[PDB]
């Protein structure tokens, strides 16, 4: 009988409970977006990697949901390598930041994907 | 028959259309039965009254415009009836049901009667608020994307002290579940008063959220004996700053539900709807109202989640799931969809699959419902050998394993079990669950 | 089966007892079916959960304590289940139904299920307000004694302008009827908004009362889409100083009904309850809930009148009529009364007989229901050849003729027609009615 | 012009239709003027913005579906524009006017502009209370 | 003509004076036209009425005291009319417009009519609250000095989800803009309900403020269908603790605007005013009302910002900009200022320049409007090749470059482009912008 | 395509987005005040260089707006050197503080200028 850990077990929603994605499985997830005609985009955060409540406390209000956009959504992207290339450039510039890949479905008019792609050392 | 069976009638885009499954008494022909259903659910009077001459009754009468035999059934037909827009009170599901279903079911010329479907015209749809939030807004508020949401019903439903209840809540959420839930029966009783429950559940959910970093919620049941008591419970939930409340819409009623739905919209609260008592009405094929009718009504009155059964007849369920989530659903008899239905941008409702499910059903559920659904695991979490947290971890891992596999192009129908077994090799929690349930 | 089938259990005076008509799937024995009903409607979990060890579940479980075969039916039994007092929220019919009927009806081991009766213990009865007024107080307020009350539903239900509606109201009341009524469907619609209707009906009823000298009322329908709208309508009725309002308790819901019932008590308003939608639930013998259960629930939630069908199976109806009016009703299987029921002085409810009745049914109705009842004549008044007023006069005369005859010792069953024909000799209005209807 | 002048468009029963009397500046053809009225009263942006790619703008754009010359008038046409139901707040005349008439009248390519008529679809009509009483009730 | 054309009349300091641009029908002389305008906008009756003898009508009549031909126009004159103080309701812009402009424009003797200017006497000015805050207080509250403020309209106006909308808001503000804005059309619609928008915009603006350290705001549009809905939106903005809300004063109306203006004063909220629909009224030179009249009215009703066009006829604009910001503005026909106007310390309003502007217009805008103005860049920010943040940086840098240059004594008119190009040498963001737009 | 930085990019309103002012351009800004007859004054802050919200949260309320006055407004100042001299003395005493130059327009009766003149190392 194992006891689920309490310390340093912060999670990042979808796919965060699975072992870290390898470049290959990372490329496969990006291919899923492209195949569905969803637009990939990168987001990074250095200060607050998790949800918190500083500015307000009413129902449905939380701080830390918005991260900051790395450049712009990759409209017209056709190759997963393009995305992983940006991931690499982002990491190069912010090795201390959490980086996640998100996808937008212009047809449904909403964000539809979000999975962690990089975490700083010790996370 | 003369006034009410109108096979040449062309329906108006403003008409409410009803598809009734009619079982006439022996000796009563189809046309007369259908005419009876239309008359008995609209104008129709056993004796002539002089007041009828002060109005134009053809403007207000219901019309049986079409009849078709039911395949493989003894003396049973599907009768289509059209009701003019003017018969209904705007924004009132209560009045919609009273007018169509309030009287006919007791007509003696019929041996049985079942309402199968209703075509709600867009002009009437625009008079309702609909879901307080809806699928897209809920996902944006909770910041959860690309996977079904996960919940867990706390049990035993009755018997635990409010604090012990909250303890179970914290252990469940910290393991990876998004929501925990109050049983439909849990309102306010001797051993656990509502306010104490709300308060401890709040402490538990905030601790779990702080620990994991993921937003958490607990469906706090606001169902009560009066509108006043129900509102008092919703207000305290608002005061605690929690994200979601719950209501048993059928036992509480449509009038109370609409009130709650409006308050939730005005206060940013998500609303989970439990369908307690539905089988009393929607179970028998010969008499009652099919659940799809009850589902449409809830989408109009308002709710963000609604229980929709477990599946694991499939097609019928998928049919009403489309009716709850989509903006437009075309007629499809193979799925029980008798009318094409448009919603003119009324938000969709998240269907909630619940009922004796466990890790092994994960591939099937993900496959059938897709991402936009809530999978509820009561005993499937609280029955794990290591406890609630590892029970939650097993469910979260199993789900994410299925999602990743699906996204990689794997067939969930063909290789579901393989996908789960593969995950047990690296997840002890999941391995332990798989040992107990298959 | 071990935990839930308890044939040796002695019920407590505080237990809620349920009599279910169980139709098991072929292959499922009685005892297991009954045990299933008890478990599925109380504790019972598909998988073992560790939390159960934090409580004493025997204190909260439902118990199938008795089973008996149904005569002349294939594989059907009446199972008796006891639920402890602690499972229920005080004063909440909504919670009572959710707990007992919210889940079991969909149990797969059953092919069908019907709730026939409930024994509400007096300790739970004392937690409800009950009728806002009740039979005795209503008679004292209206100053009407020794005869059934008379009402009339205005038709057409939809189509008349509020003023034309009020005109019909005045003509009906001035002829001798005590009440006129809004159809269950009449709430607030395009051609007749509620406030305009309330206002003209008020002018009509006050004019009729001034003319005849007898107190008059009109059931102003307050059923609405939300609690707020419903309350707005009740408040205006209070402002007009009128005596009675109406609610469709099943389509509006128990939560809204209880709110309305409490307001009526606090403001001196009588409350007429319409049972629209009941046949969707109480019609088939194999599945659903018998009306007697819905009647008991209304007496608890609150109402002064309740529609109870027309009769003209008799015994079953008389059985639930006793349950609505009396303070104590002993078990009587020949009338469908499965449990002895006490009400500890909770006021009785006036049963309302309605549905295609006319002058010729008067002796039968007086005989069967007695003085404490309301006889409703829609088409029976508005279909009289001379108009509403003479139509009302014919009904009032016919009734008083029957009452006098009964009081003189005449047998209404043997000489009803003779009594009516005798009255036609001096009442032209009645003579004219008799010519049209028999 | 490409996105907003849609002469083949069949109006939906849920669309709000506007009949504008357009007087273009000399040198501006009918089709472009009508397209301008539709764009300027709905989507339309002087410069391309990346956010447009997060939605399906064809679902929200106004469409000039028909144009016809005005008899006996120098350079004046009646342009018909359709606006989707989703652009409007329920029960709000204030929002209806703001959306249709709040911006176009100042468009420089036009020398003048007049709104002649609006077809209010029944689905939008049902969101308003309308007259407190009305002719019959008042009488 | 006798009673209303009074060329010898000396205006009182309490009179409201109007300058009308009159185009008489051919055959109607100036004096009669001017007399007609005065009579038709005050007393004047087509037939003599005896009631006039119960009062002294000379005390209430409007007087055309001066007429002058319009240069280079065929048959057009500027007629001056004086209205006594007693004709107007204190603090009511609604009544001021109704009295002066409610009737005359349809007078048949005129072919066209345009109100060019109004002299609001100080005794009437003191009856209004004026701007909730005004230029000085706003700068002190936001702690922003020595430069124009910068804003950005979020586009597309319709189509984005509330969360995607907030995302754009955060990226814009963090780059250096002070405000982001709701389009005038953005109130509450199917794909984005108002409350969800307010909530996400709040999260976005607080994150941007925390990141940069500079105070940020987002004009949350409160324009609505009823006063009640408008107030509900303003109240939530107060609850969120945000600094600024918005209103479309012409489509919402003066009555609703004044209510909002008063609430903003009582709750410390800044108020941004959008002039949607103005061109319907102020565009044609021959008929309507010039914008300067609409600007004066807004300063009285109340607003802290008001859209005033882009400029890049200049003089006319600068003329009404002075009327919005200054405490006293002398008559100046070369700028369309027909009357000297005093404001007795009523706060000034910040003019907002908007409409297809980009980095290259910065020197011109700074030069023409000066420090007290708000420059709005919708597509000028969201159309930058690198995104919203760098788009904001380019605008902020360009502005500060111009401000520094101006402060150093450089001529913005002569060397604007040089100033911008110089900045591109050290600002990549700006260099990139300059490549796209010139 | 450059991504605008997230970390340590706090700003100080007017002129803070331009390269740090040299003593010369700093003197030119002070000359602008004098030429307009505005009174120059110095403000410094050691604890909270940016706006925050500790004591209240209602609309228009923020903490950190007021800094502390270095001596008094320089009424009658005629030479920019006087101001820059004080800047130097202030820096000498508070090398750890943010220092800004503000100006008052007694005619308009309000503060009208505010630009950062000194920032501690690393800002
Ligand atoms: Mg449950
Ligand atoms: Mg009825
Ligand atoms: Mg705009």
């Amino acid at each position: 009988m194992q006891v689920w850990p309490i310390l340093n077990l912060k999670k990042y929603e979808t796919l965060s409970y699975l072992p870290p994605l390898t470049t290959d499985q990372l490329a496969r997830q990006v291919d899923y977006l492209l195949n569905n005609k969803w637009v990939p985009c990168l987001e990074f955060e250095t200060d607050h990697g998790f949800v918190y409540r500083e500015h307000h406390n009413s129902p449905g209000y939380y701080d830390g949901r918005y991260w900051t956009m790395w450049k712009l959504p990759m409209f017209g992207c056709t190759d997963p390598a393009q995305v992983l290339n940006e991931l690499e450039e982002c990491k190069k510039e912010y090795p201390n930041a959490f980086i996640r890949i998100i996808g937008f479905d212009s047809n449904r008019e909403v964000q539809c994907i979000s999975f962690i792609a990089y975490k700083p050392a010790g996370y | 028959k003369l006034t009410y069976y109108t096979p040449e009638y062309e329906t108006l885009d403003t008409d409410i259309l009803a598809a009734f499954r009619v079982s006439p008494q022996p000796g009563v022909p189809p046309e007369e039965a259908g005419a009876a259903v239309a008359a008995e659910s609209s104008t129709g009077t056993w004796t002539t009254v002089w007041t009828d001459g002060l109005t134009n009754l053809d403007r207000y009468k219901g019309r049986c415009y079409h009849i078709e035999p039911v395949a493989g059934e003894e003396n049973q037909y599907i009768c289509y009836v059209a009701y003019p827009l003017d018969l209904f009170e705007e924004g009132s599901v209560t009045n919609m049901f009273t007018s169509i279903v309030g009287n006919v079911f007791g007509f003696k010329a019929l041996r049985a009667l079942r309402l199968e479907d209703l075509r709600i015209p867009v002009a009437y749809v625009k008079t309702f608020q609909g879901p307080p939030h809806g699928i897209q807004v809920e996902r944006d508020k909770l910041n959860k994307y690309g996977r079904p949401l996960l919940g867990c019903t706390i049990k035993p439903k009755l018997g635990l002290s409010a604090k012990n209840y909250g303890r179970a809540v914290y252990e469940c959420l910290r393991g990876g579940l998004d929501f925990t839930k109050d049983d439909e029966n849990v309102n306010s009783q001797p051993f656990m008063r509502w306010r104490d429950r709300f308060l401890f559940c709040a402490e538990a959910l905030y601790k779990a959220q702080a620990e994991t970093g993921e937003i958490k919620g607990h469906y706090l049941n606001a169902t009560a004996g009066t509108c006043e008591d129900m509102m008092k419970r919703a207000v305290f939930a608002r005061e605690l700053g929690v994200p979601i409340v719950m209501h048993d819409y059928l036992t509480g009623g449509f009038t109370a539900n609409t009130t709650l739905s409006h308050y939730c919209r005005d206060n940013g609260l998500l609303l989970h709807i439990h369908r307690a008592m539905h089988a009393v009405i929607d179970r028998q094929k010969n008499h009652g109202m099919h659940f799809r009718v009850l589902a449409k009504a809830l989408r109009l009155s308002g709710g963000d989640h609604i229980h929709s059964g477990t599946v694991v007849e499939r097609d019928i369920t998928l049919g009403f799931v489309d009716l709850l989530r989509d903006d437009y659903t075309e007629k499809d008899r193979s799925r029980g969809i008798y009318f094409t239905q448009s919603w003119v941008s009324t938000p969709g409702v998240l269907p909630v699959a619940s009922g004796g499910i466990h890790v092994w059903h994960m591939p099937a559920l993900t496959e059938i419902f897709g991402d936009d659904s809530v999978l509820q695991f009561g005993g499937g979490t609280l029955g794990h050998p290591w406890g609630n947290a590892p029970g939650a971890v097993a469910n979260r891992v199993a789900l994410e394993a299925c999602v990743q596999a699906r996204n990689e192009g794997r067939d969930l129908a063909r290789e579901g079990n393989t996908i789960i077994r593969e995950a047990t090799k690296w997840s002890p929690e999941l391995a332990a669950a798989c040992e107990v349930w298959k």
